[PDB]
């Protein structure tokens, strides 16, 4: 009738990326847009509005049955998953994300590393001269696990779908490691994994069976 | 027209004083201006009270019930070698500065008070009666003109002080002196009729504390809120050129409610102590007839401006009885002067928390909208009408009209034309046609040069726009390429108010040092430095002013000129003050085509942050930058800032390598201290090793400098920061 | 009578626009929350006959670091403590402190009354961040977050019962206030059994300076006789509804309410507005039920 299903995993990231967070405040080591961090400490971390506006553009282009345009107005058949200001069937969202935090600062300084964020030196070539441009940017550290928490709730309704549902997810999942998640990724940047992918239940009232 | 003599007459009560201080002549002040007023004006009323201002004099007595009567007590009142300061008698006893009669020009260029003028007197001066005589050529004064002297009296002689005498009574110049006792004069003639007698005014208070111990006036005060939340405030980014035109609606409104409260009573412009920022000061009389007019204007006032507006804009009125034993003779005690303030500002707490009452509230929420469309600017749904990708509602609808009115020289306030501000008023923009002209019109900055037959009541307020608002990113950078394209927005703020207003010109038991006038030129003092000169100091710059009062400002524009504008605003208050006032702000870059309300938000919150210390601090572009602001110009912006400019700017690209990683290291000392230091003597080798053979001569005196600022003080590890991070935002990209 | 501790990290509270955020929120915000996830369990009819029963009420979110906290007095103490005359300049400068504090200690209600000035302690800081869209003009927004920090946790006292314990349990795993659709509303329910001893001066007969608290909201027949000799502030709270049958969604009227610890002097009601623009085919429901301390 209405259970919670939360799908916890760790996020382990093989590649370093770039995702440009607020102003220059907490990093100014650098040229151009730094990545967001804690306003309190000094922890690398991502926000979840970048899972879910990355997730949902990669996954309406396989699902779809219609030459999308504008959000919140593509293939019906996913859009009850996120959100739509349009349709009266649906309006609140039934993936609650989270924002995933760095929870790997409790043996990384046990091996003695540098920080937190490495800079990066980039350039362009105009075919005309040398160097131009001297930027750079910072990307991300290698080898950092998060804490990455779907929830998923039905509403009555949702009976004779629910297996259907989980086969759209479950294949989110493993396109979003086939891809970049981030700034710049066109080079090779992103390109998650997620590790120890499970499922359980805090309420009570659904069984797990469809693990994997 | 009987009670409007009395106003003009105690005006020019003084007029000789400048003649006798610029021709040689052994004769009186108060006898010599009669004789010249009666030359070109063919008056006789008020020319027999310009002969009987002092007490002994008596011409053969000439007139039972005469209102040259009342003219002395009323001089007292407002009073007690060249021009003692006001700053000097404040605080302790510091240097002795004296001012320059001169002219009050926007143009020109203040004149600082200092110790090299003359100590004597003044002199044989032409250059302030002779604009005198020049427009003295005025018809007899009645009701058509009301500040049309007024105007010009405070726009040349507010360097001029008022009888040259001892010490306690030289700092009041005589533009204010004359001003301020023309308003005690319209009490004692509101006392004397609402009473009953009248043949008081003669010779009748024998007794020196008669009619000084009753009390017979009234101090009036308000405090209009939302100010800081209707202005900064706001939902789009698309109010970014209507600012400006929303800046001068609050301004205007807050002298209109001094129009129309003064001029409804029976009263003119004396009544009057420095009127912006919500705050003020008006004197009335202990009668029962003007209580019962404060109290239907404050009840119609806040009526129209339920419909229109919601619970932002509110006026809480606060009165507050007095007598005039307080500020002269005796009671030298600082509680007996505060006494005065505290029985009007205590209703002001009180009021503001209790607005509306009984059949008020419920109508509001009655409920009677069912409508999906706003303007998207200040949230409010009534009567909207169509304009460009949305649809403007009515509130913020007269800003865009208003806008282009800028450039309009005069303010033509009508009835029902545009938007209006008051019960049965408006307000437009337009000149150089004159369409209609109702009456009571309102200028900006207009002093001296340019004058003539204009005759209207307005005020002083700071007003100077760049180029547009959304547009300063564009200006930021060069042509070369240095710069960024953001912009910062300052909010320069008094920060001590209750001292030099209160209770703090004490420091010798001869003079009381509690006078009304004495407490009156420190407002008046402050409001040309905060109102007029910021127009004139903000010149040849790539920003513009917005909301320039007495209390808190705000400019917006491209931090290449406003960086430059805030150190160097504070370097003119310091010497206008002797060092007796503190002065704090905050400058904080932002992005572009962002919400104008956390815009404004997040740079005030650095305002509250940079007073945990005590006073005196600063606080830079963070919350972390926390330091005393003197230790800015004389030493970060002194031999640090610019030693960076000419001792590394021979090195680019390469050599720019090294400092986005001696920032890192400054940051991280807590928990890498001892081993912090050591890293820091390798980076010091690697800059010079990694250059020209012939360079090296160049580098020789930095790398001792940089690691003594490292290892000294905890403090001064903090200002690396600000100088590293000030030199890569100067030339990149 | 039974306070839920809950904590927060990385939330969403806006007042007035979108861009703005507060530390807090009304209690307007929790009211609108469970009763808009009871359809979507199945028992939307039976918390309705249970929110008009008198003795269920709500709280306001209050900090919890280490004790609990309380708002301060509106208007108190009055003008008779000057807390050590020493000058001029120095009184009214700290008298600014009490104005911006937000929440007092538990053990400072007493003492607070006496003579007692001093700076509210620093909950957490106030940090935004910033988003937008690439294929859409490259337009973008700016929203502020409220991250807490030193153990910064709040609670909400409400009544114990066999159904209440059921609705609140899904509410940390479902976002509240906020941008829901991002994660921004995710807590910890922190379930206890016995609150203080110190805490317990809620009641609602008689009459003896009570406060009222939760943005309270006096009855057509008792406004102006609890309004006169009172301290209170108006506020704001409004926005567009939330319906799932419109295709519209009309604007919830304007309910000017008043702050959270404004003192008055008798004892009120406390009813249930409803809120229909036009028409809807349900009833946009409100808390106000301010409750009392005896101070
Ligand atoms: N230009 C001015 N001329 C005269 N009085 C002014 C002016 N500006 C402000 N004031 C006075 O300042 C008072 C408000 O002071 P305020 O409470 O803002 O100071 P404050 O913020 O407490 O100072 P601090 O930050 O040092 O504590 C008003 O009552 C007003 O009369």
């Amino acid at each position: 009738t209405f259970a919670k299903i939360k799908f916890s995993a760790q996020i382990r990231l093989e590649t370093g990326l770039h995702i440009g967070g607020s102003d220059a405040f907490a990093a100014i080591g650098a040229i151009d847009s730094p990545v967001i961090k804690d306003p309190i400490t000094n922890i690398p971390i991502i926000p979840g509005s970048s899972l879910k506006g990355k997730m949902r553009t990669l996954l309406a282009k396989v699902y779809n049955e219609k030459v999308a345009e504008k959000p919140s107005d593509d293939s019906d058949i996913l859009s009850r998953l996120f959100g739509n200001s349009k349709d009266k069937r649906f309006k609140m969202g039934r993936l609650i994300f989270r924002d995933a935090f760095l929870s790997n600062a409790d043996e990384l300084d046990s091996l003695g590393v540098r920080s937190y964020t490495e800079v990066k030196f980039e350039n362009t070539i105009d075919r005309i001269t040398a160097e131009a441009n001297p930027r750079q940017i910072e990307r991300a550290i290698r080898n950092s696990t998060f804490d990455f928490e779907l929830i998923y709730e039905i509403t009555d309704e949702n009976e004779n779908q629910v297996e259907e549902d989980f086969k759209v997810i479950r294949d989110g999942l493993k396109l979003l490691e086939l891809d970049y998640l981030g700034g710049s990724g066109s080079r090779g940047y992103g390109k998650v994994a997620f590790e120890k992918l499970k499922a359980t239940t805090v309420f009570g009232n659904y069984d797990v069976k469809t693990l994997n | 027209k009987e009670k409007i003599d009395l106003f003009y007459g105690a005006l020019l009560h003084d007029i000789g004083k400048v003649i006798q201080r610029a021709t040689g002549e052994r004769k009186k002040h108060a006898l010599v201006g009669a004789d010249w007023f009666d030359e070109i004006a063919d008056n006789q009323v008020i020319s027999d009270q310009i002969r009987y201002h002092m007490a002994n004099y008596q011409s053969d007595k000439l007139g039972n019930d005469h209102l040259a009567y009342i003219t002395y007590i009323a001089d007292n009142i407002a009073s007690g070698t060249n021009q003692a300061d006001i700053f000097n008698v404040f605080g302790a006893q510091t240097d002795k500065r004296y001012f320059k009669p001169t002219v009050l020009n926007l143009k020109s260029k203040p004149n600082f008070a200092s110790a090299t003028y003359e100590p004597f007197s003044k002199g044989d001066y032409a250059a302030i009666a002779t604009r005198i005589k020049n427009e003295l050529a005025e018809f007899e004064f009645n009701q058509a003109q009301i500040d049309s002297l007024l105007n010009l009296f405070e726009a040349i002689l507010s360097f001029v002080p008022s009888s040259t005498n001892s010490k306690e009574i030289a700092d009041i110049s005589l533009a204010e002196h004359s001003r301020l006792t023309a308003a005690f004069a319209l009490a004692i003639y509101d006392y004397l009729e609402d009473k009953g007698r009248h043949n008081y005014k003669e010779d009748l208070f024998t007794k020196a504390s008669a009619f000084y111990e009753e009390e017979a006036f009234l101090l009036a005060s308000f405090d209009l809120s939302g100010i800081q939340d209707f202005i900064y405030n706001i939902a789009t980014s698309g109010a970014a050129k209507q600012l400006k035109a929303r800046s001068l609606y609050l301004d205007f409104m807050s002298e209109y409610i001094a129009d129309s409260l003064l001029d409804k009573l029976g009263l003119n412009r004396a009544n009057l102590l420095y009127v912006g920022g919500g705050h003020a000061y008006f004197v009335l009389a202990n009668t029962e007839k003007t209580v019962e007019t404060l109290v239907q204007f404050e009840k119609d006032f806040n009526q129209f401006l339920l419909a229109n507006f919601q619970t932002r804009l509110y006026v809480a009125f606060g009165w507050g009885s007095f007598a005039a034993k307080d500020i002269m003779s005796e009671l030298n005690s600082p509680e007996s002067y505060r006494q005065i303030y505290q029985k009007a500002s205590r209703m002001i707490s009180e009021k503001k928390i209790s607005r509306y009452d009984y059949r008020t509230l419920m109508l509001l929420n009655r409920g009677g909208k069912s409508s999906e469309r706003e303007c998207e600017i200040c949230h409010s749904v009534e009567n909207l009408v169509s304009y460009h990708d949305q649809k403007v509602c009515d509130i913020c609808r007269g800003l865009y009209q208003f806008s282009k009115e800028i450039a309009h020289d005069h303010f033509i306030i009508t009835e029902n034309e545009g938007l209006p501000i008051g019960p049965n008023a408006c307000l437009k923009g337009v000149a150089f046609e004159k369409l209609s002209q109702e009456s009571f019109s309102r200028v900006y900055v207009k002093n001296d040069y340019k004058a003539g037959t204009i005759k209207a009541t307005h005020v002083f307020v700071g007003d100077y726009q760049c180029d547009e608002i959304h547009k300063y990113a564009a200006l930021s950078k060069n042509e070369d390429g240095l710069g960024i394209k953001r912009l910062a927005v300052v909010r320069l703020d008094v920060d001590d108010l209750g001292a030099a207003f209160m209770a703090g010109f004490s420091r010798q038991g001869n003079g009381q040092y509690s006078t009304l006038s004495r407490s009156a030129t420190f407002s008046r003092s402050m409001s040309l430095f905060f109102k007029v000169y910021i127009n004139q100091f903000a010149s040849d710059k790539k920003l513009s002013i917005i909301y320039a009062g007495g209390d808190d400002v705000f400019a917006i524009g491209s931090w290449q000129d406003i960086i430059a504008f805030t150190v160097e605003l504070r370097q003119n208050f310091i010497k206008w003050t002797n060092g007796k006032l503190t002065l704090s702000a905050g400058i904080g870059l932002f992005a572009d085509k962002t919400p104008i309300s956390l815009m404004a938000h997040q740079t005030g919150e650095l305002e509250e942050a940079a007073k945990g210390n005590e006073k005196d601090s600063i606080s830079l572009f963070s919350s972390d930058y926390t330091f005393k602001f003197d230790r800015f110009i004389t030493n970060v912006y002194d031999d640090k800032l610019e030693q960076i400019r000419y001792f590394f700017n021979h090195q680019d690209e390469r050599g720019k390598n090294f400092i986005y990683k001696l920032i890192e290291l400054l940051r991280n000392y807590e928990s890498e201290e001892k081993m912090n230091v050591a890293r820091l003597a390798y980076y010091l080798t690697r800059l010079e090793e990694l250059t020209d053979k012939d360079e090296r001569d160049k580098f020789k005196q930095f790398k001792k400098l940089f690691f003594k600022w490292y290892t000294n003080n905890e403090s001064d590890r903090k200002e690396a920061e600000l100088a590293l991070l000030l030199y890569v935002y100067e030339i990149r990209k | 009578y039974k306070l839920y501790i809950m904590t927060f990290q990385n939330a969403h509270f806006g007042s007035g626009t979108l861009d703005s955020s507060k530390l807090t929120f009304s209690a307007d915000r929790i009211f609108s929350a469970l009763v808009l996830e009871s359809l979507k369990m199945g028992k939307l009819d039976a918390f309705l006959a249970e929110a008009n029963q008198d003795k269920f009420t709500l709280t306001d979110a209050f900090p919890f670091q280490f004790g609990p906290f309380l708002p301060k007095p509106i208007g108190y103490p009055k003008h008779d403590q000057i807390d050590q005359s020493v000058d001029v300049k120095e009184v009214r400068r700290q008298a600014k402190l009490s104005k911006k504090l937000q929440f007092l200690a538990l053990e400072n209600v007493d003492d607070y009354l006496n003579g007692e000035l001093f700076e509210n302690e620093e909950h957490a800081v106030i940090d935004t961040v910033t988003k937008n869209q690439p294929h859409k003009d490259g337009n973008l927004y700016q929203v502020a977050t409220t991250r807490f920090s030193n153990d910064t946790s709040l609670y909400v006292i409400a009544n114990e019962s066999d159904l209440l314990n059921e609705l609140m349990s899904s509410l940390q795993y479902s976002g509240l206030g906020g941008k829901r659709s991002s994660g921004f509303g995710r807590f910890e329910l922190d379930i206890q059994n016995i609150p203080l001893e110190l805490s317990d001066r809620l009641t609602k007969n008689h009459s003896d300076k009570v406060m009222s608290l939760t943005t309270a909201l006096p009855v057509d027949a008792d406004l102006e006789e609890a309004m006169e000799d009172g301290h209170y502030l108006l506020t704001k709270s409004s926005g567009f509804a939330f319906s799932h049958a419109t295709n519209e969604n009309y604007r919830k009227q304007d309910l000017y309410k008043f702050a959270s610890g404004s003192t008055f002097s008798k004892t009120f009601e406390g009813q249930i507005v409803d809120v229909r623009p036009l028409d809807f085919p349900h009833a946009v429901l409100n808390y106000a039920k301010p409750l009392f301390f005896k101070l």
